[PDB]
């Protein structure tokens, strides 16, 4: 492929700008779920009426790197602008390049995003841009580090914008670089700390498990679900192994940043050796439409023993993963496993297609309520996972919601 | 404690296999109270029995009371040991599923139905040996 | 009080679900009504998990689904006397129903199957039954869309010779084969039978948001995973957009005008209160069973002999696939188990010149898992020790199950009254069959009983153990039949009752030939037809 079209793939600059796995490429129209509302994605193709076909070279790099339009209006900040800002020239003209010859046009207009009172006028995104220091100078490469190092930070930084999900929000929803990877939530999923610290980041990873996870989404202790499946199976799964081996290197790098009562890393919580009872369920029976089934036990056998064995260990094969030993079950905050519930699992890596049920409200398989996802999470975390982690019935809620509201999002009432 | 502690070295003996679930062993225990009252003058008797002729396996006891009247409660054992039933009827509680002894001698080919075997299309490999036990 | 809609559907089963589906995703306001309770498939599992081992070693598919007293189902363990079976083959038509949200097709083995394009004919091509009110190519585009509907895979890449013509492919390809259908299928090629694969409503990859099926080999009487379709799917898509669904909503009566359409229904909640509903479009989408037994239960003044009941068909021409059951020990391992329940079928025999004369058959073979069989049986040889496990693995892996479905022509004879002996907790009569097979389908077995001794001689089979009688199947066609004359039938080729221009009966008692396999996929494309047909009416 071209250099332009690695950019983009790397950029993961079609992950938002297609609207799914049926939509049309790069034509806008998907809709990120921003704090303050629903921002959809503009069309990309060179459509010269619809999409930016018009664009000269210096515009689409005022768009890519600064956030402001062909016509000057400010971009909103679901562009990683402040990411791609210290993109280098070179990559910003193969990008353009791209774009305008290996693209094909899309005449197709995209739904315009309508935000709430203040924030339906994009121009107070200039003081907020000043407030946020997105503003930077291109990438240079730092002599004292080696080049897997530099090209590693690039891709983290300036390319996949990890620190997008991973680097949490101040309260002007500006990147905290203080806290530079260490954790975030962005909405109904929680990034989790992929810092070098041994028990709250990524440091007890191995590099081959790393590596494979960033390349597959699939390790014996980490699955990706959510925005990471899909970052994994639009652009990291295209990656070079040379571009995943520069990230692991990078990231071995990272400053850690420990997290609050925290002893042992995600993957290494023990399973009890405790499970339900079947003699238990004898007076269940003709009872249909469960509701009388109020053990946290039983719940997981019914619904969840299927794949993930009684004793949380999954299938041998590992195609249904270990609750035993999951980062997911193993992290402090529960945020990952009740929407892994709520959601499932859905990640496509190499044509081949990895699928969790859903288990929220619109469940086709088992549809649970939020006591009985908390009661499910609180036995799985209880007897596989974090034991020191507890999951509520609100917490589910909340989650189901879209995460707990920034308190930037209430001025918009 | 004596109760269950006689009952699941009974049980080991007669099922020839020492890895018996606790939890599984105590409610067919309290079952097999509630449905025969002497229950426990059973097993005891079934273990002097053992002790004293020095039966090495289940075979040589089961072999040397063919008619004594010890025999069904040794047969209902083991039954209530591989089927998780005791009674025989529809609605006879089930205490032992994907745990039950009869499921174990193929549990390395064949699947428990409702569990799956590892893998969404595990069943293209060959299975093994029939004359191979497999563990337990 | 009133509750009025667009169209009212009677039965959330796959037929009424899908057509509720199609109806709400063009508009309309449809409301879902059953005469059964929502059912939570995780619920299910645990009932069928904690069902009793001899329940499981013999096909029990109806415990696992409580039943409720006002909409009883038909359970054949304990064999509750819900519906009452007469006749010489009687035992024919011991067909399990279950009543609830999603219908029997929570507990099918999800074969779909289409009609061969002579099934549609066959009185035209053979001289025998009857024919259908639509041709092949007709129901061709609502077959393809019920597959991808429900998400069916099929043998894509195959040439099947006795096998309906597709435009399109099946949306996902048949799943590789376990060990027992390998084996069989080797054996009966040896023998000149063609094993081809079954096209199941099974995902061989992620599909409708599902998960891929994992071998689980429960999918009767409940998939754990939701890999396999269930009309429980269409009922909560219908739901979703709009449908309202009541469940525990036992119609019993319909009002008619001068012009003999209906105007209202009426159902009993448990507590037997009457509801009354209004709507402009009425669908009946109940069963093969419950559809007769509600028209002729709910007989007006105007139609004393029950609705749509001017032809005297109503509850005649009672069909279904009967079945001999063979079981036996194979000489070779086969280790059943390895997939789903049903992966294969000898498809040689569905076609030919001799449906003039005798009834074309599907012969199988099944995949269920015969470990729960198998230590049964061996405890039940009073064995102990390590001949106890010896035994158990030993007659796991050579447990085999054999089944020939036979194709019984539409007999007027063979009928659904109301029973004057027998009701449930509303008083409702329950169902009464007299079933006769007929000189088709006993001369058909005569020939299929011995293709069943040569398949168990070929694989060596010890214990030889052939069912006496004739087996149900629970493809219940017939009681409503379809055609052009009203003086001959109850429905058009739409689907729409000949008495009455505003009722339409989405069930398989439409269906004017049983055919040779499963016939659920028929029924499902005949819904859709049907609502077509509603659209047009109602725009
Ligand atoms: C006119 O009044 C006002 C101003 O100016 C005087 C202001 O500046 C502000 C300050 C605030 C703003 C201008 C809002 C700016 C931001 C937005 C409109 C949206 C911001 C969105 C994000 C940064 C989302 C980041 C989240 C990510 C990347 C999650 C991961 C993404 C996916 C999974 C996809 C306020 C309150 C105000 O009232
Ligand atoms: C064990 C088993 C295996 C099967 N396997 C297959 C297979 O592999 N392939 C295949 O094609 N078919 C198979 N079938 C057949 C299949 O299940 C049926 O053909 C299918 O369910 C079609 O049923 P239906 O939609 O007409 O109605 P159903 O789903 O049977 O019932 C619809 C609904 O009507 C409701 N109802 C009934 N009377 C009333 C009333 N008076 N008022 C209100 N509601 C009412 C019921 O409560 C029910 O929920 C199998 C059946 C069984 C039992
Ligand atoms: C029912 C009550 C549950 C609970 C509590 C969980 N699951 Fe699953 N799951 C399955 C597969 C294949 C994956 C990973 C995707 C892949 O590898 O392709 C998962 C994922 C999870 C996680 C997260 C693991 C991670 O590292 O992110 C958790 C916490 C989890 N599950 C718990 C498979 C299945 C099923 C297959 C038929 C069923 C049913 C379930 N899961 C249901 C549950
Ligand atoms: C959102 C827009 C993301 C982008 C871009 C990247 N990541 Fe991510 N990551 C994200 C979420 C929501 C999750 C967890 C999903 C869940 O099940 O809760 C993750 C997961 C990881 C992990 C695993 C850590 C763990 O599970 O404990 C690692 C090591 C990780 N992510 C690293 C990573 C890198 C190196 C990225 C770009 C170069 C990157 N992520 C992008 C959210 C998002
Ligand atoms: C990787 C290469 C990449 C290129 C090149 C790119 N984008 Fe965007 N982009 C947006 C959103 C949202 C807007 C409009 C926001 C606004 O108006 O402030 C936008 C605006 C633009 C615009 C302005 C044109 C217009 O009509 O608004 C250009 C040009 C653009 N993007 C190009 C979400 C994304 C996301 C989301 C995950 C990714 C990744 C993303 N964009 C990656 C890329
Ligand atoms: S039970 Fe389900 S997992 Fe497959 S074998 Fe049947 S569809």
């Amino acid at each position: 492929i071209s250099r332009g079209h690695y950019l983009a793939i790397a950029a993961d600059c079609a992950a938002c700008h297609t609207n799914g796995r049926d939509g049309q490429f790069l034509a806008g129209g998907y809709a990120i779920s921003s704090p303050m509302g629903n921002i959809y994605s503009t069309n990309i193709t060179p459509s010269k009426t619809h999409g930016i076909g018009n664009y000269t070279l210096e515009q689409f790099s005022k768009a890519l790197r600064h956030g402001i339009r062909a016509d000057g209006a400010q971009l909103y900040p679901a562009m990683p602008y402040d990411a791609y800002n210290r993109l280098t020239d070179e990559d910003v003209k193969s990008l353009y390049a791209y774009i305008m010859t290996e693209v094909k046009p899309v005449d197709a207009p995209s739904p315009k995003t309508q935000l709430p009172f203040p924030f339906s006028i994009r121009a107070s995104l200039g003081i907020w841009k000043i407030a946020a220091r997105i503003e930077g100078k291109p990438y240079v490469f730092d002599h004292t580090h080696n080049d897997d190092w530099n090209r590693g930070r690039y891709l983290v930084d300036e390319l996949a914008h990890c620190g997008e999900c991973h680097t949490p929000r101040n309260f002007l929803l500006a990147p905290n670089q203080s806290a530079y990877l260490a954790g975030a939530d962005i909405g109904s999923w929680r990034a989790p700390n992929i810092t070098n610290a041994p028990q709250s980041g990524i440091g007890s990873w191995s590099d081959q498990d790393l590596f494979q996870y960033l390349k597959t989404g699939k390790t014996a202790h980490a699955r990706a679900a959510g925005p990471m499946a899909e970052a994994i199976e639009h652009s990291l799964q295209y990656l070079p192994d040379a571009d995943i081996s520069a990230i692991v290197t990078y990231l071995r790098s990272v400053p850690a940043k420990a997290e609050s009562g925290q002893t042992v890393a995600n993957f290494e919580h023990a399973g009890r050796p405790s499970s339900y009872s079947v003699a238990n369920a004898n007076s269940r029976r003709s009872n249909s439409t469960l509701t009388k089934t109020t053990d946290g036990a039983a719940l997981y056998e019914a619904v969840c023993a299927s794949c993930h064995q009684s004793d949380g260990k999954g299938s041998k094969d590992g195609y249904y993963p270990s609750l035993v030993g999951n980062t997911t079950t193993g992290q402090l905050n529960p945020n990952d496993l009740i929407a892994s519930i709520l959601y499932g699992v859905d990640r496509t890596t190499d044509n081949h297609e990895i699928l969790m049920p859903a288990f929220g409200p619109d469940s086709l398989v088992q549809p649970l309520t939020d006591e009985q996802i908390a009661t499910i999470a609180d036995y799985v975390l209880s007897h596989f996972g974090n034991a020191q982690a507890t999951v509520s019935a609100d917490a589910v809620k909340q989650v189901r919601a879209g995460g707990k509201q920034v308190p930037l999002a209430k001025l918009a009432s | 404690r004596d109760s269950i502690s006689d009952f699941m070295q009974l049980s080991a003996f007669a099922t020839g296999h020492k890895n018996l679930d606790l939890n599984i062993g105590s409610a067919l225990l309290l079952a097999f109270e509630a449905q025969k009252h002497d229950f426990s003058t059973q097993i005891k008797a079934l273990r002097e029995h053992i002790t004293k002729n020095n039966y090495q396996d289940v075979e040589a006891l089961d072999a040397a009371m063919k008619d004594d009247p010890l025999h069904p409660t040794l047969i209902q054992i083991i039954r209530a040991w591989y089927s998780g039933v005791i009674e025989d009827e529809t609605n006879a509680k089930v205490y032992a599923f994907e745990k039950a002894l009869m499921y174990q001698p193929s549990r390395d080919v064949v699947v428990i139905p409702t569990y799956a075997h590892n893998g969404p299309n595990y069943w293209v490999s060959e299975p093994a040996s029939v004359d191979v036990m497999p563990a337990f | 009080e009133t509750l009025s809609a667009d169209v009212v559907i009677i039965g959330a089963g796959i037929c009424g679900s899908l057509l509720a589906h199609k109806l709400v995703r063009n508009g309309l306001s449809v409301l879902l009504l059953d005469a059964g309770p929502r059912r939570d498939r995780s619920q299910i599992v645990e009932n069928w998990r904690n069902m009793p081992p001899d329940n499981k070693s013999q096909y029990d598919y109806a415990t696992p689904y409580p039943s409720v007293p006002w909409a009883p189902h038909t359970n054949y363990f304990p064999d509750n006397n819900y519906l009452i079976v007469k006749g010489p083959d009687r035992t024919a038509y011991k067909q399990g129903i279950i009543k609830g949200v999603g219908g029997t097709t929570w507990h099918w083995a999800a074969s779909s199957w289409r009609y061969l394009p002579n099934d549609f004919k066959l009185h035209s091509t053979y001289g025998v039954g009857r024919d259908y009110a639509m041709s092949y190519d007709e129901l061709e585009p609502y077959y393809y869309e019920a597959e991808c509907e429900m998400g069916v895979m099929g043998p894509n890449g195959e040439e099947i010779t006795p096998s309906a013509p597709r435009q399109n492919p099946w949306p996902m390809t048949s799943m590789p084969y376990g060990y027992g259908d390998r084996t069989f299928t080797e054996i009966v090629s040896k023998l000149g039978f063609s094993n081809t694969p079954v096209p199941q409503a099974r995902n061989s990859r992620p599909y409708d948001g599902r998960p891929q099926c994992c071998g689980n080999n429960n999918c009767m009487p409940i998939c754990p995973i939701g890999a396999m379709y269930n009309g429980v799917y269409a009922a909560i898509k219908a739901e979703k957009l709009g449908a309202k669904i009541i469940p525990n909503a036992v119609v019993y009566a319909m009002e008619t005008d001068a012009k003999n359409r209906i105007t209202a229904i009426s159902f009993y909640d448990p507590d037997k209160q009457s509801h009354r509903v209004v709507a402009k479009t009425f669908v009946i989408a109940a069963n093969g069973i419950e559809t007769p037994k509600l028209l002729l239960l709910a007989a007006n003044d105007r139609n004393p002999h029950g609705i749509a009941n001017s032809s005297d068909l109503v509850g005649r021409n009672m069909m279904d696939h009967p079945g001999i059951g063979m079981s036996f020990q194979s000489a070779e391992p086969i280790w059943a188990g390895g997939g789903s329940v049903q992966m294969s079928s000898i498809t040689n025999f569905r076609d030919g010149d001799f449906r003039s004369e005798y009834a074309a058959t599907q012969i199988g073979y099944n995949n269920t898992a015969q470990n729960s069989r198998a230590g049964m049986k061996a405890l039940s040889m009073g064995l102990v020790g390590k001949k106890l496990d010896e035994e158990i693995r030993r007659r796991t892996a050579h447990g085999v199950d054999i089944y020939a479905n036979h194709e019984v022509l539409p007999d007027p004879n063979n009928r659904l009254v109301l029973s004057k002996d027998y009701k449930d907790a509303l008083g409702i009569p329950h169902p009464e069959v007299t079933y006769d097979v007929g000189e088709y389908v006993r001369k058909s077995a005569a020939i299929s009983r011995q293709r069943l001794m040569d398949i168990a001689k070929a694989m060596g089979g010890t214990e030889i153990e052939m069912t006496p009688y004739f087996t149900p199947n629970a493809h219940i066609t017939g009681g409503t039949i379809m055609g052009h004359d009203p003086r001959d039938s109850v429905v058009d080729k739409w689907l729409r009752t000949h008495d009455h221009s505003n009722l339409f009966l989405a069930t398989g008692a439409t269906m004017a030939a049983s055919g040779t396999v499963n016939s659920t996929l028929t029924m499902a494309a005949l819904s859709l037809r049907a609502a077509d047909a509603i659209l047009n009416d109602l725009k």
